[PDB]
């Protein structure tokens, strides 16, 4: 849909697949992330976090306090 | 659970009554993956849905039991140290069995016997407010 | 033995009574009404809510209400505007209101009106 | 108050784009004065206006209707 | 169908009434490969149970429709 990174839509099987629904930020890395089912979008790679603006290297999100 | 993985609790709140201050909760979504992989989601009503199925009571499975109570409210059961109560208008009760006495992270806290570090963010460190506290839990 | 004679011959068009006090007659729980063909695509509250489904129906000689009341949910046929709301899976009550992120719903009567 | 019955209100300058009730918020632009309590915007007057009712005790309100008549 | 297999229909029969001659039915059980591979069970009560699990009516897939009446 748009680069550097590749897209995938559902596999639709019984709807498991992590679309846009569930995008791993720096924040939500760790949380147990819900998944109401599989949406057609556009996502960084597995070894990827979105920031505020794009996805940026794992090793250089901010930790935060107050 | 936080160390095992052996479950997770999940809540939605949406605001209520056209005012600014009054926020609910709509629902609650228990993940079991003992039980393979498994979403029982909890309803408005008395309902209870189990993987998309909207299922009629009472219900026995390989170690998980679902029951109406006497005050027309449910009663969802694990094995000898989980259990929870739902009657429909947002009151949800949680017991907790002392196997799982320091092993928790959640908006509950962790389980030992000190209140003054209630506050603590998937970080590491305790916050003063709970404003900043309550951001930190968001999915 | 004698409800499937009666039955076969409904589908051929002929209505026939048969039914007296000293025969099976229908036994009907109270607040209901015996009466014959009441073309059902109503007497559910869930009807209201979902107005756009489908009626096309036959005659059925069932239990039914008076031409001013609905069925409730848990089997009452009290209700009027007192029989609640029904919206994406869930159960809602007469009066509520509720605005998650996306759209503002209350529920007046028996259908939603969600705005947004 | 008059004889008649009709209500008025004259408000200050210190209050521009900061009065929030039924009478609308206090600004030049006459588009966007319909803002519900929750900080949104409708069209339907009476959405808008039975957002900012107000119960006490025993008196308790339902939801207003335009009349059909 | 027995011609492209879209539907199959089977019926449990027991004895009633400890006589000779008093047969009944207890459930039905139909198989529908359209719906990957379904089976859906009537029991003796009004009772519906899909693949084992027991079901609150009405259901709605994606052309079956059970619905009390
Ligand atoms: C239900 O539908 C029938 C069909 O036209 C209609 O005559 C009736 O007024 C409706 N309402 C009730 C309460 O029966
Ligand atoms: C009114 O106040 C809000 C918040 O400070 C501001 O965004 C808006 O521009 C103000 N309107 C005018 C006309 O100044
Ligand atoms: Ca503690
Ligand atoms: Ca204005």
């Amino acid at each position: 849909c748009r680069p550097p990174m590749v897209k995938l839509v559902c596999p639709a099987d019984n709807l498991r697949a992590e679309g846009l629904e569930c995008t791993k930020t720096c924040q939500n890395y760790d949380l147990e992330c819900m998944s109401m089912g599989c949406v057609s979008g556009c996502l960084c790679p597995p070894g990827m976090v979105r920031h505020e603006n794009r996805c940026v290297a794992l090793e250089r999100c901010p930790c935060f306090h107050q | 659970d936080c160390q095992d993985h052996s479950f997770s609790i999940v809540i939605e709140t949406v605001q209520c009554a056209d005012d600014r201050d009054a926020v609910c909760t709509r629902s609650v979504t228990v993940r079991l993956p003992g039980l393979h992989n498994s979403l029982v989601k909890l309803k408005h009503g008395a309902g209870v849905a189990m993987d998309g199925q909207d299922v009629q009571l009472p219900l026995l499975k390989g170690d998980l039991r679902i029951q109406h109570t006497v005050t027309a409210s449910v009663r969802l059961s694990y094995g000898e140290d989980l259990q929870m109560d739902w009657d429909g208008r947002g009151r949800l009760l949680v017991k907790l069995s002392p196997v799982y006495a320091g092993k928790t992270c959640g908006l509950c806290g962790n389980y030992n016997g000190n209140q003054g570090d209630d506050f603590l963010t998937p970080s590491g460190l305790a916050e003063p407010r709970v404003e900043d506290f309550g951001n930190a839990w968001k999915l | 033995a004698l409800a499937s004679y009666a039955a076969a011959c409904a589908g051929r068009g002929v209505r026939v009574a048969w039914r007296e006090p000293g025969r099976c007659e229908l036994n009907c729980p109270k607040g209901q009404v015996y009466l014959q063909c009441g073309t059902p695509c109503n007497l559910t509250c869930r009807s209201l809510s979902y107005p756009d489904e489908e009626c096309n129906e036959a005659c059925l000689e069932g239990c039914f209400c008076p031409p001013g009341l609905y069925m409730d949910e848990r089997g009452d046929c009290v209700p009027k505007a007192q029989c609640p709301c029904y919206y994406d899976g869930e159960i809602f009550q007469p009066e509520d209101i509720f605005s998650d992120h996306h759209t503002m719903c209350y529920c007046e009567d028996g259908f939603m009106h969600c705005t947004m | 108050i008059d004889g008649s019955g009709n209500f008025q209100v004259l408000l200050s300058d210190r209050y521009f784009n900061k009065t929030c009730g039924l009478c609308g918020n206090f600004n030049i632009f006459a588009e966007d004065d319909f803002m519900t309590q929750e900080g949104t915007l409708t069209s339907d007057p009476y959405d808008f206006a039975n957002s900012w009712a107000l119960s006490s005790g025993e008196q308790w309100c339902e939801r207003a209707s335009p009349p059909s008549s």
